[PDB]
């Protein structure tokens, strides 16, 4: 068992999304003391709509920087990052518990599908 | 002293801006929240504290408003202070075997302490003076919208101490709640307030505190805290003529016309009182 | 004694917000829990005690109104007074040979102490006066949905005999349910009111303390806790017409539309009562 | 060793990963009057589906605490929760008797292996 | 030292042009931002140390004005300076065990150093002081509206270090808002300036710091920055005439008639600032 990514379960979606962002935030700006996710992982499960939006929107000067520089991955996270997008209707104002532990669940299995390669 | 002769329930709306209202000592020191809707949350205790600090710089320590939790005092010297005034001599861990002397030390207290006579106290320790419940209590305060604290790193100009590599920099972290709009409901009641003497002038200073609560606790990680509003529901009974809920559910706070983006002021909310019962009347404190 | 005539039940629905609806004293205090499927747990006991609160603080202790357990009374002292009302000398452990001296002490209990008539008593002991089994049970509340309690960590800044230090002085603890709605269940039997004596005054009186059990029992780690619905159902005869189960299957309670997220209000759940048996007769206006 | 890391049994990595948080919220807080197991043993067997996403949290708060000098391992507990969680397809909503006894012995299990030295 | 005997309260409005008022550690030195709504931050800690800054400048290490926080300095080497002065023995890691004692130290640390009088320290370390409350405090400078931080980047002509990938000229950027105008808010309690001695002499330096902050702070990084407005609200008496919220709403700041287009200088903003209540006198510095 490991990450699915055909699951297309909406919390899932959005803990790979989550995970693909602090992937490129990583990329785009090191030596960050607090990553994107000690700042917003509570929040983001907790209101994924209100914080998502504020996300994606910096997220996309991230993966913007990274294209200005000679290496890519940061395509690679743009295509991401959009796949997962489609493959949600809408975000959620609000999520109930369980949810939020399949968000983490779908978090950490997006997070150990980057760590590869 | 006389102790009040009605029932009363309150609500306060209070606010911070770009600062920590009230840190968790487990999650670092960022603000309370809900973890599963992210609503911000300020326990009671830190309300009564701030009370109890208003109530210390506004009276003086003078006689009858004494605060009883006091930095760095020494409660079992207080129990003993008790027990000498009523000339009772305290055996370890037991109250005094004659009811009548239990009832004097444990009034003592509750009439020369502010803090006790309001919010009770548990003094059932190894100098023991029993026990309070207190006419006042108040519950967690809670955020009307959802908070997204924001950390802040911050670099320090020196080094504590001499090493290897310390003269140089250090690192440093502030959490903030960029803004939220908070709401704590509280009880008074005539019976306990009877009980320990709890007057009509104690309600007043009460009142006074609530009011004044944040404008002497300004710190460098508080930001800017106020209070916005104090509705206050008076029963004609000693026992109450409604219940608690239903005045709560009077007041309501919605976002005001125009606002859409997250809150960021007290104007992106509006906040209307309903009409109270027949056997209780409301008054807007502030 | 003109007891009830009639059999009850009876459905009471109530709310906890941040606060500890009863405590567990093997786990800590946790509130309990169903530790198999996280549903909140309140003890019969506890509901218990709170109506025997109230109806101490109603009737102040007015003839035929006492509490039996009352408050670090000694019930052995209080069979003595039993024994003595009834002119009888008490056995070590046995009760009157007599069986008509025998009823008169217990009819003496129940005649005089209001909880000893509603919700019976053991009273087997060296002042022996028999046991009564009660007209009116309860069950244990159980929440609608799990909750998830949370530990609040508390910080005390003064220090009890003397601190450790002579950085922090003291780490106290909060438990809290951010909030849970509770379904309690209860009968009443008229063949043992018909026993104890229990009437159609102490039936109102019953009903008013379910109403207002929680407006009198605020302190500091209650929270909020109100009544929200009391469906009573009144069977046309003695023996009742109608099984308990299918009644309390009446009242469904179910997620609102604002199904979204946890629930955090009384606003989250839609409750409807459907229609009575042929024989029996709901009332629903509490 | 008594730790069985290919065994994938749900209870038994739900045992080790509640046993890995234990860790970094020790290693975290040094001297907390209690830990992680006495505050939420109750709730994680009871409702392990809406528990562990809290837990998951207060760990990765734990982990970014210990990043910060290099008492850190953080990548050490991070690595572990990774790959617990990767063979985890979905949190229960419910254990049975047998489950919960399986949990503890995952959790025993892991956490002698990490007071190895 | 005779402390000040009235409550103030201040609001400082100063504005940058094409520079960077102060950079955000985590966000790779970008201008501090508030990430949902885009406006600007500065740290209260940064206008402290521009404070401390030029008290340096100004006092260069008078008796009563050394700087505690000093880019070279070790601070428990500085609490040693504190425990020789008192001629007391600093035990490893507590106050004194004398009340008095420890009083006398914090006293000397709070007399010798202006920026523990005036701000408030935290000096519990190996060597502990205590700690100190800082009857000034600042809240953090939010932007007016939204800013929007460029980054631009630049060459190096030199190489810092011989590489075999040689040209390289290397690429450096800097962070830059093009406009933006800043208000600060801030407090300072009488109470605790009677606990630290902050005196009369100490507020006009205070002021003149605020003034002055920006004009000996040029560098490289932060481009023209100047302080603009400074209005100061004097309470009558040692405690509030007014809550501060309803003073800081007396300054106004809103964009200038006729101007539709992103601000750009100082001329595109108006401030208007109201009638202060009875009891509290207003004051332009600016």
């Amino acid at each position: 068992v490991s990450l699915d990514p055909a699951r297309t379960d909406r919390p899932y979606l959005l803990g790979r999304l989550f995970a693909v962002l602090e992937k490129a935030q990583e990329d785009a700006v090191p030596g960050a003391n607090a990553t994107i996710k000690d700042r917003y992982l509570a929040s983001a499960s907790a209101n994924p709509g209100q914080v998502f939006h504020m996300l994606l929107k910096n997220a996309s000067n991230h993966t913007a920087k990274l294209r200005k520089d000679p290496e890519r991955k940061a395509i690679h996270y743009e295509i991401m990052m959009q796949e997962i997008i489609d493959n949600i209707s809408d975000f959620p104002v609000t999520m109930s518990s369980d949810e939020q532990g399949l968000f983490m669940i779908g978090y950490y299995h997006q997070r150990k599908a980057l760590f590869t390669k | 002293m006389t102790a009040i002769a009605n029932r009363y329930e309150f609500v306060l709306l209070f606010d911070v801006e770009n600062g920590n209202p009230n840190g968790d000592p487990d999650a670092g020191n960022m603000p309370r929240i809900d973890p599963e809707t992210g609503h911000g949350l300020v326990t009671d205790v830190c309300l009564k504290r701030k009370i109890r600090n208003h109530v210390a710089l506004t009276k003086e320590g003078a006689e009858r408003f004494n605060i009883y939790i006091q930095e760095k005092a020494i409660l079992n010297e207080t129990h003993e202070r008790a027990y000498t005034a009523c000339d009772l001599k305290p055996e370890p861990k037991k109250l005094p075997k004659k009811v009548e002397d239990a009832k004097r030390v444990t009034d003592w207290m509750c009439t020369n302490f502010y803090d006790i006579r309001t919010f009770g106290a548990v003094m059932t320790t190894e100098v023991n003076c029993g026990q309070v419940r207190g006419p006042v209590q108040m519950a967690f305060a809670r955020s009307v919208e959802p908070v997204v604290p924001q950390e802040v790193s911050i670099t320090r100009m020196a080094v504590t101490t001499k090493a290897e590599a310390e003269d140089n920099r250090t690192m440093g972290r502030k959490h903030i709640v960029p803004y939220g709009l908070y709401v704590a409901h509280g009880f008074i009641s005539a019976p306990l307030a009877e009980k320990t003497g709890f007057s009509d002038e104690d309600l007043t200073l009460f009142w006074d505190a609530l009011v004044n609560m944040f404008e002497h606790d300004r710190s460098a990680a508080r930001g800017l805290m106020s209070s916005r509003k104090l509705i206050v529901f008076k029963h004609q009974n000693r026992l109450g003529n409604a219940p608690a809920h239903k005045l709560f559910d009077l007041v309501k706070v919605s976002r005001a016309e125009g606002s859409s983006g997250p809150a960021r002021s007290f104007a992106d909310y509006a906040v209307t009182v309903g009409q109270a019962p027949e056997g209780v009347e409301v008054k807007e404190m502030l």
